[PDB]
């Protein structure tokens, strides 16, 4: 019935390409440990059960010890499909696992020549309608969900096409007069920031 | 008598799957040679088991079954099993080929009563193919066509008004066989069904069913 | 496949109403496990079972809930009385050692007020801007669904006819219309990206999918709108020169 578990970290912001260590510490005596991967459609994918020991599969390394009492997740080279979840399963009961608080994972992909800039889309059935895109920035910023409970914005986005990788966010809002140059004020965006003029 | 306030965890839950959720064990041309018998091969499209272990009260009376054709009628577990991982044991519920047969199906009536009040219970529910029948054969049956009718087995909050039980079975030619619905000792299954080690069979000819329940 | 199938993986229900879900496990595997998981935080366990007996059932596990393994492997999760908090994703696992736990997609519950709050979502796409590709020499579509609740929703990009993964990004949480509102519509937002050459050609079609969960032919309805059944609403956009 009594089982206490806490991950660190709580949060891991990580470049593309590089190595990670995350840790799970448990208080009493384990027979059974799992490392688990939470995708965000919802679905726990085992990756790892050590007990005691050192595995190695994939690009993927864990390591255990019932002595110290504290397992290790290891992430050699980390991609964007690394980004998730990683949960700690761990087993005192008969045989009943009880997951711990969760090491939240977001894998940022730098491109390697940025341009920060605003562009305005328009909808293809009316003309009346309109959105804004800001794209092609550095994953280091940080954009603010803000501010006027009447403006809709939106949070960070990694796609690929090659070689090349693109940021973007998407902000709307059909009020009268709604600027791409007033929009993401709140946001602390670069000084080289393109804004062109539709 | 029974109390049902003395939960005891999933002693509820378990007994709902004892009687009401059940894949009772059927066999009629069944032999075995191996206080336990094994039944090497006895399921045929399960995942989980593959043969049947049959628990005794007394080894002296064990070898009475042991060596012939014997019908199997009663309700088999998996969880605390003495053996690999692949069987599954049962307590009592045996009995012998010979002379056990009748020409037309025996319909024994039930008699209910709930804290007075006497209730009509259909005689098709409860039916036994054999002249000496076990008491785990009709109590299975009996406690099945129960839980339908009045939840049984289900917590207060899913509808479960019955709190005190006791089922009897007539005496035709020796004495009656008192049980108690919620005086079953565990929370398993292996302790909850282990009130069938002593196999006890009686006579199923113009035999009845007594069942008391209370609501508090 | 996952392994493990979850039946149904989508639900909406009125508050006090009875609610039950469906988990199919491997056959050969001995053990069952129940786990309740809510928004951004870890799943917490409920009750376990290994072969045809429950072993154990949590002291936090509120009295309304109940869980029978029927005759077979899998198993039925019941709610007597829906209530607030009670939305959340419902995980089921199975074990055969029980070394390894195998995971379910598991059934995503919604406890609403009334079934006239369910909105299907308007999807609408945006043609790129001309001073996009006259900079970056590549075009990208918007596409956006708004006024919908609950947030069940799967985006997935068609361009001519079939399915595209590359240069797609989607948010990953969908943001609400109404913040300072109980029961309130949800919007999301997705962008495609592909070559100013690519836009530019007329032959090429554009189109975004938005699969929406609603309600069931069980669910009774009685406004003037239509029904918001599971039903997938589209946009589409042709290219120009």
């Amino acid at each position: 019935m009594g089982i206490q578990v806490e991950q660190s970290p709580p949060d891991l912001i990580l470049q593309e390409g590089a190595n990670s260590t995350l840790r799970c510490n448990f208080s009493d005596s384990v027979n059974n440990l799992q490392w688990f991967h939470q995708n965000p459609w919802g679905q726990l994918i085992n990756l790892f059960y050590i007990p005691s020991g050192t595995k190695q599969n994939g690009r993927l390394s864990a390591t255990t010890v019932a002595t110290e009492r504290y397992s290790l997740l290891y992430i050699s080279s980390s991609q964007t499909t690394d980004s998730g979840v990683y949960f700690c399963a761990v087993d005192s009961g008969t045989y009943k696992y009880i997951f711990g608080t969760g090491t939240r994972l977001k894998v940022l992909a730098n491109i390697q020549n940025p341009d920060p800039a605003v562009y305005q889309l328009r909808d293809s059935k009316s003309s009346d309608k309109s959105v804004c895109l800001f794209t092609d920035f550095d994953s280091q910023t940080n954009v603010s969900q803000s501010k006027d409970s009447d403006v809709y914005i939106t949070d960070k986005c990694v796609l690929d096409m090659r070689d090349f990788k693109s940021n973007s966010a998407v902000a709307w809002s059909n009020k009268s007069d709604f600027a791409c140059a007033n929009a993401f004020n709140n946001s602390i965006i670069p000084e080289d920031t393109f804004f062109p003029s539709p | 008598l029974r109390k049902k306030s003395e939960l005891q965890g999933t002693a509820l839950g378990n007994l709902k799957q004892i009687y009401y959720y059940n894949e009772k064990a059927k066999t009629e041309n069944k032999e075995s040679h191996d206080h336990t018998i094994l039944f090497k091969g006895f399921f045929t499209d399960h995942s989980w088991y593959n043969d049947l272990l049959v628990d005794f009260d007394s080894k002296d009376i064990v070898d009475k079954y042991k060596g012939k054709k014997v019908d199997l009628y009663g309700a088999y577990y998996g969880y605390q099993c003495a053996g690999p991982n692949k069987t599954a044991c049962m307590y009592g519920g045996v009995t012998l080929h010979d002379n056990n047969r009748l020409t037309e199906e025996k319909k024994v009536p039930i008699n209910l009563w709930l804290d007075g009040k006497q209730n009509t219970v259909p005689l098709e529910t409860v039916k036994t193919n054999k002249k000496n029948v076990t008491v785990q054969e009709l109590d299975l049956q009996a406690r099945r066509y129960l839980q339908e009718k009045y939840n049984l087995y289900n917590s207060d909050v899913f509808d479960g008004k019955v709190q005190r039980g006791l089922i009897v079975f007539h005496t035709s030619t020796e004495p009656s066989v008192n049980y108690d619905l919620f005086g079953a000792q565990g929370q398993y299954s292996n302790t909850l069904l282990r009130i069938y080690r002593d196999n006890k069979t009686i006579n199923s000819e113009n035999m009845h069913i007594d069942i008391y329940l209370y609501t508090s | 496949d996952t392994g493990v199938s979850q039946n149904p993986r989508h639900k909406i229900t009125k508050r006090g109403q009875n609610v039950t879900f469906r988990c199919d496990p491997i056959s050969e595997h001995n053990r069952l496990y129940w786990y309740r998981q809510t928004l951004g935080q870890g799943p917490e366990f409920l009750t376990y079972f290994q072969n045809e007996a429950q072993l154990e059932k949590s002291r936090l596990l509120s009295d309304r809930f109940s869980a029978e393994r029927p005759k077979g492997s899998f198993s039925t999760l019941e709610i007597q009385r829906t209530e607030q908090g009670d939305s959340a994703m419902y995980l089921c696992a199975s074990s055969l050692g029980g070394y390894e736990q195998y995971f379910g997609p598991g059934t995503r519950l919604t406890v609403t007020e009334d079934l006239k709050n369910v909105f299907p979502p308007e999807v609408a796409v945006f043609v790129p801007s001309e001073a996009e590709i006259s900079h970056t020499q590549k075009a990208t579509l918007v596409c956006l669904a708004t006024g919908f609740y609950p947030d069940h929703v799967e985006l997935s990009w068609w361009v001519n006819g079939k399915e595209v993964h590359s240069g797609v990004c989607t948010d990953p949480q969908p943001l609400k219309e109404q913040p300072a509102l109980n029961d309130s519509r949800y919007a999301l937002s997705s962008r495609l990206r592909v070559s100013a050459t690519f836009w530019q050609d007329p032959r090429n079609h554009f189109r975004c999918q938005v699969q929406f969960y609603g309600l069931s032919e069980n669910d009774e309805w009685t406004q003037d709108r239509a029904k918001p059944v599971t039903q997938i609403v589209s946009a589409e956009a042709w290219g120009r020169a």
